């Protein structure tokens, strides 16, 4: 049970829920202000797994572009990502495309992960039907919410999975 | 280290520190906590600098690491993208011999090509960043010598084809929002201009070329192309053919080429019928080379390497991509009958992949082939199409049962009191794999119910024999089976229904265990919820079916429980009017049976189950008719609750501190839970309960208002986290979510004004006035909006005495920062957009100074970063503009009065990146207000330019206000876009895209000139 780490790049537009999503798996608490992430903020996670302990090294990644700092430079030597977006915001899935590009411009061959964020809202903007874009990238795509726990940590077990090489591992509590 | 030293960075008098450079984008990819935001900080500072690239030169030359390198890129960069059009022509001249320069030597040396690949492909970013701004006019010869070059050198060939892919996706594929609509015609059309000696290049690569690098990147290359080129390219050469013989069967080039074949194949043309013929014909003729049509597939992805798994996944695209399109083609043709099989035969073996991605995209086309035959003819157990797929729709049939997903989805949820509630998630990816399987199944049914039931009844039959019996198998089984409920005809389905029911009570006789039981009785539970149709038929079943989950209330085995609540709801709603009209052989209807033993029916639920059961019983009453029997449904309905409530209200008149004993308030919630779920079912008629306990609920609302204030103002927020403050909330909320609960419902606005309405402003309005800020419940402002929406002209006279209490003591908590009470500044937009709609006069009748602090706190809405609150305030401006012109007599002095101060208001939003979001109401807005002035405004928008007629004061001002907050447009841009506000003003999409434009050009310098066409 060695200790491997992962620096995970973490982008989408502002809003999306990147640093809800962060701060939950930290603390377990849900934030309900939108405070924009500054720059980057970089969050150690860490799981504990059936075949030892893996950490993340979250790079949380402002989406507003004013606030958007050194952009992609903050993504050399990622070693994985998730693009997010909020299934309640028609825009954040078309801008989905630009973070794609801007992310396998710098590091090509990554496992990424797409998340629609916020599925516990009723009045859902982007139907399931239309969210295509991962097919064709060879991407997995997850529906999640940061708030009802909705496939809160499938997004870092596929990752782990792809990331350590084994199909079979699991996330165990302690 | 210190903040001092590395800001040394900046001083631009000294030379540039390289040792100190690199140790700040060490700190940055490297450093931790407070020292890491500094590096991050000083490094944005330098690349913004106007002065930064002159030292780019330098740090390319000393610096030791990539990643300093990197940087010094990123800072070359937005030179281009900023400043290019306003560098004197020499230094520009000096950047393009400078990048070219070193794009020659770094793909040159071999180890750049094998270890510094990222570091390549950001030079081949900044040349095409060139490119964008000036290539057509100042580099006319550009493709000629990227083509020679190509043709000159390997290593410049390989290279070229991604600049050449980079500048397809930047002109094609990502221009929108980069660059302006003419430049972005012009950049295509020079691009379509130049492509012959492109393609050209590509196909002498592919057609000789022994380089397997360079052919990858060609491939690679041409993927992009096929998203724009002339249909000419692709099916009038040999690049098909090529692209199967020469690549799709090399291990290397396998994934490209089969990706490039999947866009050919999705191309939608009546033309080049041979040639899709060909495509079809010639790539299963390689794939039954590489993959056998005896291979396990579902094994090859489980065990695969990478791009095996990337190999299954662009099989199943390219399969289901072409025979969407085309699959009539190779339907006509006799001869190719046996290939077609085998192309259902890969996508029948692709589907057994156990990955839900793949499985969608396969499913995405068993949907297609069954919608198809169905449209066809949708009669049973013969026409053409479907004579030719006879021999396989068994196995799509076969597939469907036996992979059908779960059906719902129910989840353990925390609300903002610390409860865990279950709750059902709506239309998510999982649910949606349901309802497309559902279809898929059910409109195969249509064609051939026998093989369906068929396919059922030997599913079952391995059940009982234990041959492949488990939980998660009978599950699917019994998914499946509910899935197809309403495509039997009636008589079919009774027969149907009949042995499915009779076969599973054998096997829960058969199986032991409480475990098994339960599954296998949740199962039932769930097959008879799923076909009300035929319980409307069988009085005796459907009585016996309810009474049954009667007994199943008092199992608290795990799951038992929630399935015969769950099931209950579902039957109550299906078949509602069954409970309430006396049925064939009955004495009474079964509701009166059922209200008088609800006391032992739910003796043993837990109060979250109760809730349900309420629900239920609800449904069932609301479908009686008559009005006076109904009222005593309620009345009997209504009686345990209300016991418990009277008592615990005796109580509180007796001693108002029983009010803060846990017990009592938990009892409370739960009380309040029970009528809000009934009102939801019940709906206008529970006015009769509701009004029985108003007073008194309003009374334990406002105490425990007071009670949760006194112990914030005493120990904070910190004993807001509290257990006893949370169930008081929950009292508070439920209170709340009643009275709107009812209110949204009820039809009778007179009667709900004059006498529910009024005692709302003690209890709950000046209650919230009088709350510690932190103690103020968000849900007051949204009930009130709920109210305002259903009441509208009832109401507009109490707005004065609502607002009196909640808008000011409300505007003060969010309008210090954007962050604060999220849920406030939520809500109290609502309420503000709720008076705005449906009580419009209100805001007529107050003075002028008070609709002005409306206005503001309107304008602070679209201010807003939170997209919810700022669509709303977008919406209210625009709902309030177009009512304020509803009567002449103050629609002209509120233009006289606001008009311009509002369009700088929206200028300052839509000219800043933060709210792009908002770019439709934007422009509507901007839209209705320009095009207000171009018809005609009455009182002139300026006081003394007594001249100036309202549009050419509004040109200048306008113009005026731009050219001040953006120094760097030139005139020509300013007057140009002015214009375009009139011009555009009937289109908003194109309004739309000419704000786009405008945002473009704000964010770079222009040197009089402009792209003109
Ligand atoms: N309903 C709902 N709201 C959510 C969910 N996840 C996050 N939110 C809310 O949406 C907002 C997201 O805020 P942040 O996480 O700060 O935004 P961000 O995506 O990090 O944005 P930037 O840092 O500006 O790039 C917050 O108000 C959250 O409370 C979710 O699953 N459901
Ligand atoms: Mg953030």
């Amino acid at each position: 049970e060695p200790q491997v780490q992962f620096k995970l790049v973490l982008v989408g537009d502002g809003g999306t829920g990147k640093t809800t999503f962060v701060k939950r798996h930290l603390t377990g608490e849900f934030e309900k202000k939108y405070v924009a992430t500054l720059g980057v903020e970089v969050h150690p996670l860490v799981f504990h797994t059936n075949r030892g302990p893996i950490k993340f090294n979250v790079w949380d990644t402002a989406g507003l572009e004013k606030f958007g700092g050194l952009r992609d430079g903050y993504y050399i030597q990622a070693q994985c990502a998730i693009i997010m977006f909020d299934v309640t915001s028609r825009v954040t899935y078309k801008n989905v495309p630009n973070w794609h590009r801007d992310l396998v411009r710098v590091c090509e061959n990554i496992p990424i992960v797409l998340c629609g964020n916020k599925v516990d809202i009723k009045d859902r903007k982007v139907k399931a039907k239309s969210i295509v874009f991962h097919r064709k990238k060879n991407l997995q795509y997850y529906d999640i919410s940061a708030k009802s726990n909705y496939n809160f940590e499938k997004p870092f077990l596929w990752l782990a999975r792809k990331l350590i090489g084994d199909p079979n591992l699991e996330f165990v509590a302690m | 280290l210190a903040d001092h030293a590395a800001r040394q960075l900046l001083d631009f008098s000294q030379k540039l520190d390289i040792n100190l450079l690199d140790n700040v984008v060490n700190c940055l990819y490297h450093g931790e906590g407070a020292q890491q935001r500094m590096a991050q900080e000083v490094l944005t500072h330098l690349k913004e600098h106007p002065d930064a690239w002159t030292r780019v030169d330098t740090i390319l030359e000393f610096s030791q690491n990539m990643n300093t390198k990197y940087y010094g890129l990123q800072i070359l960069e937005n030179v281009i993208k900023t400043r290019w059009k306003i560098l004197p022509r020499n230094q520009c001249e000096g950047i393009k011999k400078y990048v070219v320069g070193l794009i020659i030597k770094t793909s040159s040396d071999p180890t750049c090509v094998e270890k510094e690949k990222v570091y390549i492909g950001k030079l081949n970013m900044i040349l095409v960043q060139i490119l964008k701004q000036e290539w057509p006019k100042h580099w006319p010869t550009f493709i000629s010598d990227i083509v020679g070059a190509s043709r000159t050198s390997e290593s410049l060939c390989q290279n070229n084809m991604v600049i050449l892919k980079l500048l397809s996706e930047e002109v094609f594929d990502f221009s929108s929002g980069q660059i302006t609509q003419v430049k972005s015609k012009h950049l295509k059309d020079s691009m379509c201009n130049e492509f012959s000696q492109i393609f050209q290049l590509c196909q002498f690569v592919m057609e000789n070329s022994q380089n397997a690098p360079l052919v990858h990147a060609t491939l690679e290359t041409l993927l992009r192309f096929l998203n724009w080129i002339p249909l000419g390219y692709i099916f009038e050469t040999k690049l098909i053919s090529t692209l199967i013989y020469k690549f799709l069967n090399v291990p290397m080039f396998r994934n490209v080429s089969l990706k490039c074949l999947t866009e050919i194949a999705g191309v939608s043309v009546s033309q080049y019928e041979e040639q899709f013929v060909t495509l079809f014909t010639l790539t299963m003729m390689q794939l039954k080379q590489m993959l056998p049509l005896n291979t396990n597939i579902r094994l090859a992805y489980s065990n695969g390497k990478d791009d095996e798994q990337n190999f299954i996944q662009n099989l199943s695209l390219f399969l289901c991509t072409f025979l969407k399109e085309h699959d009539q083609l190779i339907e006509k043709r006799l001869n190719l009958r046996e290939t077609l099989m085998e192309a259902l035969h890969y996508m029948l073996l692709v589907s057994e992949v156990e990955e839900t991605e793949i499985f969608k995209i396969c499913l995405e086309y068993w949907n297609h082939l069954a919608a198809e035959l169905y449209r066809e003819s949708p009669f049973s157990t013969v026409p053409p199409r479907r004579q030719l797929y006879l021999p396989m729709l068994f196995k799509v049939r076969l597939l469907m049962v036996s992979r059908m997903a779960k059906p719902e989805e129910a989840a353990a949820v925390e609300n903002d009191q610390g409860e865990v509630v279950r709750e059902f998630m709506k239309d998510t990816d999982s649910i949606n794999l349901y309802k497309n399987m559902r279809e898929t199944l059910v409109y195969l049914t249509h064609l051939d119910y026998v093989d369906t039931e068929r396919i059922m009844t030997e599913k079952l039959h391995n059940q009982v024999n234990g041959t492949e019996w488990s939980w998660k198998n009978l599950n699917t089984l019994c998914w499946a089976i509910g899935s197809i409920s309403g495509a039997m005809h009636e008589e079919d389905e009774k027969r149907f229904l009949v042995t499915v029911i009779k076969d599973l009570l054998g096997l829960c006789e058969q199986k032991r265990g409480k475990d098994n039981k339960a599954i296998i009785a949740s199962n039932i539970m769930y097959i008879v919820g799923q076909y009300p149709r035929f319980l409307r038929a069988h009085w005796k079943f459907l009585k016996t079916v309810v009474n049954k989950l009667f007994e199943f209330m008092h199992e608290t085995h795990d799951g038992v429980q929630d399935m015969a609540c769950d099931t209950f709801i579902k039957i109550a709603q299906k078949c509602r009017r069954h409970f309430v009209q006396v049925q064939v052989g009955e004495v009474m209807p079964f509701i009166d049976e059922i209200l008088n033993n609800i006391n032992t029916i739910i003796c043993d639920l837990q109060p979250q189950q109760v809730h349900t059961f309420y629900e239920a019983v609800g449904y069932m009453i609301g479908a009686q008719t008559d009005q006076t029997v109904q009222e005593h449904l309620i009345e009997k309905y209504m009686l345990l609750p209300n016991q418990v409530w009277d008592s615990i209200i005796q109580q509180a008149t007796k001693n108002v501190d029983i009010l803060k004993d846990p017990e009592t308030v938990k009892q409370l919630g739960s009380i309040l839970k029970t009528n809000v779920r009934a009102c939801k079912a019940v709906g206008h008629p529970f006015v009769i309960q509701l009004g029985r306990i108003y007073l008194d609920m309003l009374n334990v609302y406002k105490c425990l208002s007071e009670n949760i204030s006194a112990a914030i103002q005493a120990n904070g927020e910190m004993v807001t986290k509290q257990p006893l403050i949370r169930s008081m909330r929950t009292v508070k909320r439920e209170t709340l979510k009643l009275i709107s609960g009812w209110v949204s419902r009820s039809n009778d606005p007179q009667m709900v004004a004059e006498n529910f309405v009024p005692p709302l402003l003690d209890a709950v309005l000046i209650d919230y006035q009088r709350n510690v800020p932190a103690a103020r419940e968000p849900e007051v402002l949204s009930t009130m909006a709920i109210i305002v929406n259903k009441l509208g002209g009832h109401i507009t006279a109490e707005i004065p005495q609502i607002f009196d209490a909640v808008f000011e003591c409300t505007l003060n908590m969010i309008n210090k920062d954007f962050e604060e009470y999220p849920e406030h500044r939520t809500n109290f937009f609502l309420l503000l957009q709720a008076v705005n709609s449906h009580c419009f006069p209100a805001f007529l009748a107050i003075p002028p100074t008070q609709f002005k602090l409306v206005l503001d706190s309107i304008i602070w809405a679209f201010k807003h970063t939170m997209r919810n609150v700022a669509d709303t305030g977008l919406q209210i401006l625009f709902t309030l503009l177009q009512n304020v012109a509803q009567e002449e007599a103050a629609a002209q002095s509120f233009y006289q009065t606001y008009f311009c101060d509002i369009l700088q208001h929206i200028f300052s939003v839509v000219t800043d990146t933060s709210h792009t979001a908002g770019l439709t109401m934007h422009a509507s807005i901007l839209a209705y207000m320009f095009n207000l002035v171009e018809e005609g405004k009455i009182s002139t928008s300026l006081n003394p330019g007594n001249p100036v007629n309202n549009q050419i004061f509004l040109q200048e001002y306008v113009a005026n206000l731009l050219k001040s907050a953006f120094p760097h447009l030139q005139d020509a841009q300013v007057k140009l876009f002015v214009t375009g506000l009139f011009s555009l003003n009937q289109d908003i999409p194109a309004f739309k895209e000419h704000l786009r434009d405008f945002l473009v050009q704000i964010k770079e310098f222009a040197g009089e000139d402009t792209s003109d066409l």
